[PDB]
């Protein structure tokens, strides 16, 4: 295991449905930094 | 009173139009890139 940051997404019912890491890719760090899924087009400044 | 003669005389006059496109991180000016900083700045919480 590894000291991580994850973004852990429940849903509706309450379980943890799907994830995404914040070291994985810079995509990844996109969504970590936008707090969503949804990452719709233009330049993002994430992290240095 | 009609005048008689007339006179063209350029004008300059300046406008500015734009800033320097500045950006600040928090955790590189916060916190000297120290780890414990990082905690405390993550507790505090959506400020960056």
């Amino acid at each position: 295991l590894q000291p991580r940051t994850f973004l852990l997404k429940y849903n509706e019912n309450g379980t943890i449905t799907d994830a995404v890491d914040c070291a994985l890719d810079p995509l990844s760090e996109t969504k970590c930094t936008l707090k969503s899924f949804t990452v719709e087009k233009g330049i993002y400044q994430t992290s240095n | 009173a009609i005048p008689t003669n007339f006179t063209i005389s350029v004008t300059t006059e300046i406008l500015p139009v734009s800033m320097t496109k500045t950006s600040v991180d928090c955790t590189m000016y916060i916190c000297g890139d120290s780890t414990e900083c990082s905690n405390l700045l993550l507790q505090y919480g959506s400020f960056c």
